[PDB]
């Protein structure tokens, strides 16, 4: 996260770290959506241009964390994966369309003050809140600048951007399964996700029921926090029928 | 835990506000 | 490290 701040304790209790077993290193962010399901970006698990194709036994999830590098004894919980599910129409070949994946845990995680699931949006919460200028919140342990890494989880609040501005900021083909967020050059304020924040959540707090909803997944960008560029996020509601099909079936 | 989703133990559950959530609310115009 | 080693139980 570029130009963010340290998270408060328990601020993002659905935060998940995807962790490589060997060598031991951070791979991505992710989010807790129930006691046994974690949501992330497909490119965290599968990206053939970079020879990335992880199996379940390659990975762990670490839940309840604040410090990036510490083993947070008596606070974090470490879970093994039963199964990875990648969207069948995830487009790693072109533009990261449908950049979404689910991971089922081998055993349910116990909730605590530090471990709690985020909600997924219904159609009406999504329609109400996915509007240009409305702000969401992105969290992660990724890079602090484009070109280094934080002691603790970082947080930044960023406005959703009008779709024509998103489209006109890039040569990549933008789809309805994406949205973009960030400040415009003339707005002064700054901030962005960055490499290492992949897979983490873009959340909004509903003013109707005062619950946090995950509207996006950190997906891609061109550099980090560049003027005139915006961060791109997987549109969770647009892909929710797939999420529900996987959870119902498996 | 769908029923209880999105309500943080250290914030909403105890009616405490984090330091920047108001910025989100003020944007929902 | 950069990462502190996690308990061996999680790597078995
Ligand atoms: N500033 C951000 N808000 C941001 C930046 C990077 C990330 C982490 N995400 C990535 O590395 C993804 C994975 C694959 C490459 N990539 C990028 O983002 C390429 N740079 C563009 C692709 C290049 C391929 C065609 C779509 C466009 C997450 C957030
Ligand atoms: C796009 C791609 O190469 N996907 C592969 C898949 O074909 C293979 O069956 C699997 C085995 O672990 O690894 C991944
Ligand atoms: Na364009
Ligand atoms: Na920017």
């Amino acid at each position: 996260i570029v130009e963010g701040s340290d998270a408060e304790i328990g601020m993002s209790p659905w935060q998940v770290m995807l962790f490589r077993k060997s060598p031991q290193e951070l791979l991505c962010g992710a989010s807790l959506i129930s006691d046994r399901w974690v949501l992330t970006a497909a490119h965290c698990l599968l990206y053939p241009p970079w020879d990335k194709n992880f199996t379940e036994n390659d990975l762990l999830v670490r839940i309840g964390k604040h410090s990036r590098t510490r083993y947070e004894r008596n606070i974090e919980k470490i879970s093994m994966l039963e199964k990875i599910y990648i969207h069948p129409r995830y487009n790693w070949r072109e533009n990261l369309d449908r950049d979404i994946a689910l991971m089922k845990l081998k055993k349910p995680v116990a909730f605590s003050d530090y471990i709690h699931p985020v909600c997924l949006p219904d159609r009406e919460t999504a329609a109400s809140l996915l509007q240009a200028g409305y702000k969401g919140r992105v969290t992660g342990w990724g890079n602090l600048k484009e070109t280094g890494q934080p002691s603790v989880l970082q947080v930044v609040n960023l406005p959703i951007v009008e779709r024509p501005v998103c489209k006109d900021s890039t040569r990549i083909r933008i789809t309805d399964n994406m949205f973009c967020a960030g400040y415009k050059p003339d707005e002064g304020k700054r901030g962005d996700a960055c490499e290492g924040d992949s897979g983490g959540p873009f959340v909004m707090k509903s003013p109707f029921n005062n619950r946090w909803y995950q509207m996006g997944i950190v997906s891609w960008g061109e550099g980090c926090d560049r003027d005139g560029k915006y961060g791109f996020y997987t549109h969770v509601f647009r892909l929710k029928k797939w999420i529900q099909k996987v959870i119902d079936q498996f | 835990g769908e029923a209880d989703c999105g309500l943080r133990p250290l914030f909403e559950k105890k009616s405490l506000e984090d330091k920047t959530e108001r910025e989100l609310l003020e944007s929902y115009i | 490290g950069d990462f502190e080693e996690i308990p061996e139980e999680y790597l078995q």
